[PDB]
């Protein structure tokens, strides 16, 4: 709706 | 103020973290094959926003959510293990989480969380990593 910022998983990381 | 039930017990909680802006998702699912995945529900569509508090009474931390103007309680989630049911990472990006809150009536609910910054969410994780690093028979 406003944006898409999908939860990471192809690298699966931190900072 | 004093709690709603008191019998002169150790009813304390010690502050661990505060974050200035935080948003929540009252999510539909509980248990998919990968966890919860923020990408499946509402990762851009919060139902409430306010301020984060984290406190701890011993081995137990409490994620407590506060009003952005007056500090009044929105929800609270007790945790005695990390990772666990009371704080989980969605699938992997720790930009988001899912926590188990009380509804304040003797019952619980699951909400997703989304932060104002990716680093403020990674510090929501570290505030619990350094709380569980000295317990859990480590």
């Amino acid at each position: 709706s406003q944006i898409t910022s999908q939860v990471t998983g192809q690298i699966g990381w931190r900072r | 103020g004093s709690p709603n039930s008191m019998a002169t017990e150790l009813e304390y909680e010690s502050v661990l973290c505060v974050k200035p802006d935080v948003s929540v998702y009252r999510i539909p699912p509980r248990a998919s094959n990968r966890g919860y995945r923020a990408s499946d529900w509402k990762l851009d569509q919060p139902d409430w926003t306010g301020r984060l508090r984290i406190t701890s009474k011993g081995k137990t931390a409490y994620i407590k959510l506060e009003d952005k103007v007056s500090g009044e309680l929105f929800a609270q989630a007790p945790v005695e293990q990390y990772p666990g049911i009371a704080v989980e990472t969605v699938t992997d990006s720790s930009r988001y989480f899912v926590i188990r809150i009380q509804d304040g009536t003797g019952r619980s609910a699951f909400i997703g969380i989304g932060f104002t910054d990716r680093g403020d969410a990674f510090d929501f994780n570290v505030s619990l990593q350094d709380h569980f690093k000295w317990v859990k028979q480590e």
